[PDB]
DNA sequence: TCCGCGTCAGACTCGTAGGATTATAGCATACGTG
DNA sequence: ACGTATGCTATAATGTGTGCAGTCTGACGCGG
């Protein structure tokens, strides 16, 4: 029989009112009245509109029975707000609805990164205008070159050709050979090997042994102030607040602490060894 | 002979007269991409044939139309030199003539309403190089030609589809250029039945009722007629004595007098001559014969008006009798045979339900859209726009032509639709080898596989483009107004420009030019494959095909492909193979007429190949005459055997034509097995060009024609004296006889410098030529990165010894002297490219400036204030090439790093870095830099040292230009001012600005000067427009990505050494690794001293049989043997008669050499030029199977003074003590392989992790560990070794907790295992819960 | 997650998930509105091809292709056959301690050695020189050893020299057929990017010094150092298991 | 092939004895890259039991 | 239960290489947070 | 006020199709 969701619900629509001029009128008058049948009417005679306007927004963002059920959308609102006493025609009115309605949920559902219209609307006229440049330069027009027919920022026009940039998928073979992919390379950002963990572990743990070389009111102060012991990062001024209660004294104390620290380091083999890092 | 030649002349063994000159290599490439941007004028081919095949394109309603008028190539925007450093597309200006035409709707056809017409654009088309090249993206890029099933028709079988019956099942198809496709196929009880696009099996009936034929026409278009007349009361029946033959009569076979044969009798040809020269007509027969007769035309009783019987129904005793007696005394029925004339479309009939034509339109509408109801014009739409409509059906002229000669037809030339008869012909022919007439054609010959090159393909793209088009112009024709809209708002330039990059990079054939050798290029332009789209596939892929075929005699080489699972698939074309104008092969044969083998030359195709028989180029010529010998050995019919002289037709031209360019290099390939030659002619692919060009000794002579056709040397346009010689540039003087009268005369030859090639080797042009000599025509005036005096130089040749060493020479292993590795010879160069690039982050743009955070003078050294390192600067791995910051952010300063950036201070400006630094390893010395900006923010003032130079250098360069032309154009002057007015140094007092001045009488001579005289002005008025466009295409801002800024690219010079590890082979796939470069302390030695170079292992020979290598190391020997005679003499200080003697006397040694060098004809000054560069060796050339044999070698051995075996006593260098028995010893052209260890070792201790695996990444690219797979694993659970395993599997790999915690046990020295369990299975049981399956570690 | 170039990259995950919640919601819509049957019928069927795609794409139908004219890759699709996590991601993994290079004969060497390269075997033991280092007092802290070794100061040699004796590496060649495609040897440190395996073992890997490339491996437990020198030792591995028969034949 | 090579490879084989060779040499290396996989699939069913 | 033909399952293991898309109006009040 | 989002336009128009079609041996699973 049929086992295609395609070809199932364009046969429904085969089979489906064809509605006159005064039909349509006397389905409509009863429509906005709610007649709850006669809404379910018009809409069910006019999805073969939907599918004739979708039969062109096709290829660009979602697939023809996606454009269909948006376009059925656009159909609704047509006939939640149609005027019958008017003697223009329905299916002029619907089109307007059935071609914005397509386009709308395009922008929406064909980027993966979300494009609100506002940026999308302005993008479409820089591109629209490289169209008449390509023809007449007869090459591919620049950011300045648009700049420069328009009349506007050259960042802007950057700005927006950044958000036109497409996204490959990660599982995407690499070089007609599906051998691997873009996972099987990018690296992870956040941890690096044993290496990186052990160096910061291993710098952290002869911190712990310089400070219990110091003084015991050279790292109670030199400690709490950057937030090494301590809980809180505090400043020179805010030392204070915990038993030092001193400006002058805290900000000797806290280099004297640096600076009997700055000789620990020279002797055990850094100083300028670990001043390039 | 010619000047380049003089200089030194390779001894060919050759015995068999080049009748046919080798061809240019490179034909097919540029000859196929010529047609496609060729306009012709009416033979549609490539963009022609393109618009006019699409355009007219008129709306959806037909009331308006856009019509093609002509088309147009603009001079590319950037030039190769640009566009090959830029980094965009080397591609001209497509400009297409449109015309819109509008009409009257109520009126008729108002054509002449509003005819506007206006030139459009629509994408760039990428050019061809002169060397057959694609500069994409400033890449030089090679289309390969693709190998594909030939349109038209084809009949083949499953030899067994249901081995249950066993049945061969008999199938034809109909393969279009464009369209559906049409097969009919039998099945187990010989029902015909027909599957459009292979999709159902419909009866095979249901097509021709579709075109119109009752039951009836069916019948009587493929069976013959059987007549049976009733007369009174006997019944009688026409019998043609031809056809109860190898039957069996059932009845007793009576005439007007005499009864011929029994019942239950075979009858035999006797008993059919005795019945056909009786001219029998008439015989009676029984009424139990017809039952089971199937009847073929309707039969209306005359009375009722009823049909007694349909057509195509079995007869019984009881319908025969109601016909009898209806009033039809002549009945006519179907000519059945079990054997002979197959009754199958009667039994498919029977089969068939459906009824009229119009009914044949639905199930052909329902099998193809099922579930839309069927409507009179939706059904006939269909079938009629498959295979019968201009638009969708398109066989093509090769659709066409090969239909046609497979139906044996009477046209070359026809329709691009199917006709109801070729359909049906069709039908007939695959009912006629089912009968037991007619053979299959088989796919595998070449006959039916056709070669498509680039230009019909980018003439394939091109058509999408165009298609694609098609729907926006209708669309926006129709409902859009018609006056306002323009013809351009209609087109788009994108999809047309999309398409064609589409195929300009992502397809299998489009790919990056292997191009680490003169012989990479050429082998890889002549490649040929049947992968990717409209092919095959090694998924797909059988034996069949793969295998070598008899076809491909001539036409492909035997011995040319991959050994990877690409290996049947991808070939390269032969030497002296061609494309037929149809898309088949052909090759090259002597026509034998009357016996005498003609000069004449005729490029037989794969098809008629089979008809003639063809001699081989073995057997002898008779000096202009005939075959010397009676019987010659032949083949055709793809077989070999001996035939006489008459019967001879044709004969293989050369020896070499069954070989191609990769095989007709190597020499002595008739003693190479094919598996090695194989290898060895792929691995001469791989051969990385050395710092010095060696020529081979050991050559074939194929050699100049490969390293000259490739493209990559400079050779001479015009003939004549080479006025300025430089490393830069070659200028040279014409000679007055080729020297145009109107330009001055002298051409210029800018030799490419050292730059980068793709595989990242050296590529240099040195002239091979002295300042101010005498030049010919076409003669090779600068050699490449692989050639020398124009002939090919891959390699080097060394003196080699066969014997073990210590093992050192285990399986293939290399023992190398030191002193090769002294003379630097087999050090190689190896120009990398690296770039920085700024780019533009959210927190920021960043910038390149010699400002970096954490940094020692010491790395700022080499680079100056912008932030650049010098030009000529030596770099080492750490060290950084360019300075580059980008913006740090909300960047948390650990405590930890805030403190101690507050003690030694340093407050890294809110910039991060990440400048571009030499890779950990790299070392060499930077040649160049260049800077790509965005047209816009402020320049490096580097940037602008670099900008001064291209300028002024520019400006000199065109200085240098108009300066040589102007001296080049007075000089004419000069000449032609003398002829008339004679007058010397008068004339020479004054300059030379006041020269056009003066002028002559009424004369030929005096439009000259008027014409020398306005071309001066015309080039002094160019000159500036020349310098513009310099100026502005310096001063301009290069277009980049989105995000970027700028770019630096850096031109490393790394100069690597050999070393163990490095992979070398000769050209007789004789691999090795180089394990030790022997001390010339160790190395062996002759009795007279001079060391060996390599030492090769005896045993990878006799397992390999590969003896040409042997072959090549003995003459290798001779030939050396000779240069150093020559070499003696030259030291020696002798003679010219001495040298002249003896080089003669070498010369001419072989028993018929081709070349025969009279050295009587040499002037004393052309000898020893000719001497000093034969003193390295006697350059020899072995044609691939006309090569020298033992003879010869043995023969030219006693000229050097050399042994007559070939092997030398030798003493081993460790000791000094002699070897027990002597060693073969000679000169073996090896070369240096492109796998080098220095791009191979790895190791990695911990580094990158995967980003969900969290294993490890992969390569030494990515810095990777090497995977263990469960192969690898195995072997652990085999050992027994368990934590070795776990090892492998958790800290080594994703364990997170393992790997980091093991890292701190193993500095503390605790080995400890400390396991957890891998990431990747805490990802597979997420993986398997999204999946809606509940899967949970249950506890113990 | 973002491209070095600027540019992004999703899973065809993301995009099989977009496709399900927007037709999910889409349907809220519809019985929000309450549409026509008809319509509802759409929607259902849909939704229902979405999450057939989304858990196996190729299979009820045509598998939903995405950009580049290939079909999105769904979950199922993961865990499936070679390309899955099984086979590739868990059974067979990339593995840290471990580098290859060209093979190169060791006529000298003894059977139980094989010819390390210095520079291999550096990057390869790197934290044990780093622990090595702390022990004599030469690195106070790791990054200090970090550095120490990135110079390659002379005395580093020595230290690298001193933990790789009575350390066996193991070796391994493509392909893994039986057991013996590893063997344990004790590396000797060579001045040199070339490996040096011993003739007689190239048997049990089929090794020939044509170009062949052997992956190194170092056990890092002292369990691993045991099983290497007992188990997996040239020395103790001679006879096949196939065949009582020694694979340990000189050619 | 019903005609073997007659010629060996000291004296050198004639340019079809070389043709000849060819189909027999393809056709072993074929069986060296495509019947492999055969053989490595029996080793892994054979493990994966065992 | 048996035969025919539909779908569905495999096809050895490690190393290297490099790139690019089309388009969704146009303008005026409605919804969410400093 | 700024960004996002929602809204409406009135000639008539009312059922889609597009695109690779020498794999192959072996094994079941629904009807017929
Ligand atoms: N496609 C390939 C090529 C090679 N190998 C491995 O490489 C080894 C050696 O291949 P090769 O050197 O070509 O074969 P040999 O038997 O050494 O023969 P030759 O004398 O031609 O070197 C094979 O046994 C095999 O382990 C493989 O597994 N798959
Ligand atoms: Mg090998
Ligand atoms: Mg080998």
């Amino acid at each position: 029989r049929v086992l295609d969701a395609t070809q199932l619900y364009l046969g429904e629509i085969g089979y489906s009112p064809l509605l006159t001029a005064e039909e349509e009128v006397y389905f409509a008058r009863r429509a906005l009245r709610g007649d709850v049948a006669s809404r379910r009417r018009m809409i069910e005679s006019n999805l073969r509109l939907v599918v004739k306007i979708a039969r062109r927004y096709g290829n660009r963002g979602l697939a023809l029975l996606d454009l269909i059920e948006e376009g059925n959308l656009g159909l609704i609102r047509a006939v939640e707000k149609f005027d019958p006493e008017r003697g223009f025609r329905f299916s002029t009115y619907a089109t307007w609805w059935i071609r914005q309605t397509i386009e709308r949920a395009i922008m929406n559902q064909t980027r993966t990164i979300r494009l609100p219209i506002h940026i999308v609307k302005e993008l479409n006229v820089y591109l629209r205008t490289a169209r008449e440049l390509s023809h007449k330069l007869d090459h591919e027009p620049s950011a300045e070159e648009i700049a420069e027919q328009l009349d506007k920022p050259v960042d802007d026009v950057s700005r927006m050709l950044r958000l036109n940039e497409r996204i490959t998928s990660v599982d995407t073979p690499l070089g007609g050979d599906s051998e691997k992919a873009l996972l099987d390379i990018l690296a992870d950002e956040k941890e690096n090997g044993p290496e990186d963990t052990t160096q910061d572990d291993d710098m952290k743990q002869s911190i712990v042994k310089w400070l219990f070389e110091l003084n015991a009111k050279q790292r109670e102060v030199l400690a709490r102030r950057f937030g090494l012991l301590g809980y809180e990062a505090a400043t020179l001024e805010d030392v204070g607040r915990e038993i030092g209660l001193t400006r002058e004294r805290v900000r000797q104390i806290q280099v004297e602490g640096l600076r009997r620290l700055r000789e620990i380091l020279q002797t055990q083999g850094l100083n300028i060894e670990a001043l390039f890092l | 002979y010619s000047y380049t030649e003089k200089k030194r002349i390779r001894k060919d063994f050759g015995k068999r007269p080049q009748v046919l000159d080798v061809p240019y290599l490179l034909s097919i490439q540029l000859d196929s991409f010529q047609k496609f941007i060729e306009q012709d004028p009416e033979g549609q081919y490539g963009l022609e044939a393109a618009f006019r095949s699409v355009f007219p394109i008129q709306s959806y309603s037909g009331n308006s139309e856009l019509q093609y008028v002509s088309y147009r190539l603009g001079e590319p925007v950037f030039d190769v030199q640009e566009c090959q450093i830029r980094g965009v597309t080397y591609s001209a200006p497509l400009r297409v003539k449109l015309r819109l035409v509008i009409y009257e709707r109520e009126a008729p056809e108002g054509t002449v309403k509003d005819i506007k017409e206006q030139e459009v654009y629509m994408g760039e088309i990428p050019l061809m190089t002169d060397n057959g090249t694609f500069v994409i993206n400033g890449t030089e890029r090679v289309i390969v030609s693709q190998l594909h099933r030939s349109p038209g028709v084809f009949f083949d079988s499953d030899k067994g589809k249901t081995h249950s019956s066993g049945k061969v099942l008999y199938n034809a198809r109909i393969i279009p250029y464009r369209g559906s496709w049409l097969d009919f196929e039998f099945d187990p009880k010989d029902n015909l039945f027909v599957r459009i696009d292979r999709r159902r099996k419909l009866p095979a009936t249901i097509i021709l009722r579709a075109l119109n034929y009752t039951t009836e026409q069916i019948l009587d278009l493929f069976f013959e007629k059987v007549i049976f007349e009733i007369r009174d009361n006997k019944l009688q029946m026409e019998l043609v004595p031809e056809r109860l033959r190898g039957e069996t009569a059932s009845f007793d076979i009576e005439a007007n007098g005499k009864v011929y044969v029994e019942k239950g009798r075979r009858i035999t040809a006797r008993h059919i001559r005795q019945l056909e020269k009786d001219d029998v007509k008439l015989i009676e027969v029984p009424v139990e014969y017809i039952a089971g007769k199937v009847v073929a035309k309707d039969y209306i009783d005359e009375s009722t008006g009823e049909l007694i019987c349909a057509a195509n129904m079995e007869l019984s005793l009881d319908l025969l009798a109601k016909l009898s007696q209806s009033g039809h005394k002549r009945i006519e029925t179907l000519f059945t045979n079990d054997l002979d004339h197959g009754p199958y479309i009667s039994e498919t009939l029977r089969v068939d339900p459906t009824n009229d034509r119009l009914s044949a339109l639905v199930e052909i509408y329902r099998m193809m859209r099922p579930g839309e109801p069927p409507t009179r014009e939706a059904a006939e739409s269909l079938f009629e726009n498959l295979f019968f409509s201009e638009d969708r059906y398109d066989l093509s002229a090769v659709g066409r032509m090969k239909f046609n000669r497979s139906l044996l037809r009477e046209e070359i030339e026809g329709s691009g639709i199917l006709s109801k008869d070729d359909i049906i012909d069709v039908m007939k022919k695959l009912i006629d080898i089912r009968n037991g007439k007619g053979e299959v054609d088989d796919i595998d010959h070449l006959g039916n596989r056709r070669i498509r090159s680039v230009g019909e393909m980018a003439e394939n793209q091109f058509r999408v483009g165009l298609v694609r088009v098609e729907r926006a112009v209708k669309e926006r024709l129709s409902l859009g107004d018609l006056d306002t809209l323009m013809p351009q708002d209609m087109i788009n330039a994108k999809p047309i420009s999309a398409a064609v990059k589409e195929f300009f990079g992502s397809s299998q054939l489009s790919q990056f030019m292997d191009q680490n050798n003169p012989l990479s290029e050429i082998t890889h332009k002549r490649r040929i494959s049947a992968l990717g789209p409209g092919g095959l596939t090694r998924e797909r892929a059988g034996f069949e095909v793969r295998d070598v075929h008899p076809t491909h005699y001539g036409r492909v080489c035997p011995i040319e492909t991959p050994e990877g699972p690409n290996i049947g698939l991808i070939n390269s074309l032969s030497v002296y193979a061609q494309t037929n104008e149809y898309g088949f092969l052909e090759t090259p044969y002597r026509k034998v007429t009357d016996g005498v083998v003609t000069d004449e030359i005729h490029y037989l195709s794969a098809i008629e190949e089979g008809n003639y028989v063809i001699a081989q180029a073995n057997s002898n010529l008779d000096e202009e005459g005939h075959f010397v010998e009676d019987l010659v050995t032949c083949r055709s019919k793809g077989e070999s055997s001996l035939f006489s002289r008459d019967q001879v037709d044709y004969m293989d031209v050369s020896t070499q034509q069954v070989v191609s360019v990769g095989a007709s290099l190597i020499p002595f390939l008739e003693h190479d097995d094919a598996n090695r030659a194989l290898m060895g002619a792929n691995m001469q692919r791989q051969a990385v060009p050395t710092l010095r060009a060696d020529k081979p000794l050991v050559g074939t002579g194929m050699e100049r024609a490969v390293a000259v056709d490739s493209g990559v040397t400079a050779v001479a346009k015009r003939g004549g004296v080479v006025q300025y010689v430089d490393a830069s540039r070659i200028v040279i003087k014409v000679n007055e006889d080729e020297m145009y009268p109107g330009e001055a005369g002298i051409d210029i030859y800018n030799l490419t410098k050292y730059t980068r090639s793709n595989q990242n080797t050296c590529i240099n042009q040195m002239p091979c030529v002295s300042l101010g000599e005498p030049v010919e025509r076409g003669d090779v005036l600068a050699d490449g990165p692989s050639t020398d005096l124009g002939e090919l130089a891959l390699g080097q040749n060394m003196r080699v010894a066969f014997m073990p060493w210590n093992g050192y020479n285990f399986e293939d292993s290399i023992l190398v002297s030191e002193r090769v590795v002294q003379e630097d010879r087999f050090t190689t160069i190896h120009i990398q490219e690296l770039a920085c690039v700024s780019r533009d982050t959210k927190l920021g743009p960043e910038e390149i400036t010699a400002d970096i955070p954490n940094v020692g003078e010491a790395a700022l050294s080499k680079l100056d204030e912008s932030g650049i390192v010098y030009i000529g600067a030596e770099v080492t791995g750490g060290d950084i090439l360019v300075g580059k910051v980008t913006p740090k952010g909300e960047t948390q300063l650990t405590p930890e790093e805030k403190l101690l950036r507050a003690i030694f201070g340093e407050k890294a400006s809110d910039v991060k870095d990440s400048s571009l630094r030499v890779p950990n390893g790299v070392s060499g010395t930077v040649i160049d830099v260049q800077v790509f900006t965005r047209d816009g923010v402020e320049k490096d003032k580097r940037a602008l040292e670099i900008e001064e130079m291209q300028l002024k250098q520019a400006k000199k360069d065109l200085s240098e230009e108009l300066q040589i032309l102007e001296a080049g154009l007075f000089s004419r002057i000069r000449a032609v001012l003398v002829a008339g007015g004679v007058e010397a140094e008068k004339l020479d007092k004054l300059p030379r600005d006041r020269w056009l001045e003066l002028g002559l009488t009424d004369e030929e001579k005096q439009n000259q000067l008027e014409q020398l005289a306005e071309q001066y002005d015309e080039l002094k008025h160019e000159f500036e427009k020349k310098l513009e466009a310099k100026r502005r295409k310096i001063t301009q801002g290069d277009d980049l990505a989105p995000g970027v800024l700028k770019i630096v690219k850096v031109y490393l010079a790394v100069k690597r050494r050999i070393q163990p590890g490095d992979k070398m082979a000769g050209r007789h796939g004789n691999k090795g690794v180089i394990s030790k470069i022997n001390p010339i302390e160790d190395m062996p030695y002759d009795e007279n001293g001079t060391p060996v170079d390599i030492v090769l292992n005896p045993l990878g020979v006799p397992s390999r049989m590969n003896i040409g290598q042997i072959l090549e190391t003995h003459l290798g020997m001779a030939a050396k043997g000779i240069g150093d005679k020559i070499n003696a003499m030259l030291k020696q200080q002798q003679e010219v008669a001495k040298l002249r003697e003896f080089i003669q006397r070498a010369y001419d040694l072989g028993a018929d050499v081709r070349q025969k060098v009279d050295l009587s004809t040499f002037s004393d000054e052309e000898v020893m030029r000719l001497a000093e560069n034969l003193r390295k060796g006697m350059p020899i050339a072995t044609p691939v199977f006309d090569g020298a044999k033992e003879a010869e070698i043995k023969e030219l051995l006693k000229l050097g003074d050399l042994p007559t075996s070939g092997q030398i006593r030798l003493y081993d260098g460790r000791t000094g003590e002699q070897f027990e028995r002597p060693v073969t010893v000679g000169y073996m052209y090896m070369l240096k392989l492109n796998h080098l260890v220095d791009d191979k070792m790895h190791a990695r201790s911990t580094g990158s992790y995967s980003l969900v695996t969290q294993q490890p990444l992969g390569g030494k690219a990515q810095f990777g560990g090497q995977r263990f797979g469960e192969m690898e694993v195995w072997a652990l659970e085999a050992y027994g070794a368990a934590y070795t395993l776990q090892e492998m599997l958790t800290v080594k790999s994703d364990d997170v907790n393992g790997r980091t915690k093991m890292y701190k046990n193993i500095v503390d020295g605790n080995h400890q295992m400390e396991p957890g369990m891998p990431e990747s299975f805490n990802v597979l049981l997420k993986e398997i819960r999204s999946l809606g399956i509940n899967i949970e570690l249950e506890d113990e | 997650v973002p491209l070095d170039g600027g540019r992004f990259a999703t899973s065809d995950l993301n995009d099989l998930y977009r496709r399900v919640i927007n037709r999910n919601n889409r349907l809220k819509r519809l019985l929000d509105l309450a549409a026509p049957d008809i319509i509802v019928r759409n929607e259902k069927r849909m939704l229902q091809e979405a999450v057939d795609a989304l858990l196996d794409n190729g299979r009820r139908g045509r598998a939903i292709t995405g950009s580049n004219k290939r079909p999105l890759k769904s979950l199922a699709d993961m865990i499936k056959g070679k390309q899955g996590r099984f086979r590739q991601n868990l059974l067979g993994k990339r593995v840290d301690y471990s580098g290859r290079s060209v093979i190169t004969v060791g006529p000298y060497l003894r059977l139980h050695q094989c010819g390390l390269p210095k520079k291999m075997a550096l990057e390869l033991f790197k934290p044990f020189i780093y622990g090595k280092l702390e022990l004599r007092g030469l690195a106070t802290t790791i990054k200090a050893a970090k550095k120490m070794v990135e110079r390659e100061e002379a005395v580093v040699w020595d230290i690298l020299d001193e933990v790789i004796r009575e350390h066996p590496v193991l070796l391994n060649r493509a392909p893994t057929l039986h057991r013996l495609g590893i063997q344990a040897f004790e590396p000797v440190l060579i001045e040199g990017k070339a490996i040096q395996l011993h003739p007689l073992v190239c048997a049990a890997y089929n090794a020939d010094f044509d170009g062949d490339q052997m992956a190194v491996h170092v056990p890092l437990t002292l369990e691993a150092q045991l099983e290497a020198r007992a188990l997996m030792m040239s020395t103790n591995n001679i006879l096949s298991p196939a065949n009582g028969e020694p694979i340990i034949v000189p050619s | 092939i019903e005609t073997p090579i007659t010629a060996n490879f000291r004296e050198g084989l004639n340019v079809l004895q070389y043709f000849i060779s060819t189909h027999g040499a393809r056709k072993g290396l074929a069986d060296t890259a495509l019947k492999t996989a055969n053989s490595g699939y029996l080793t892994r069913r054979l493990v994966d039991v065992a």
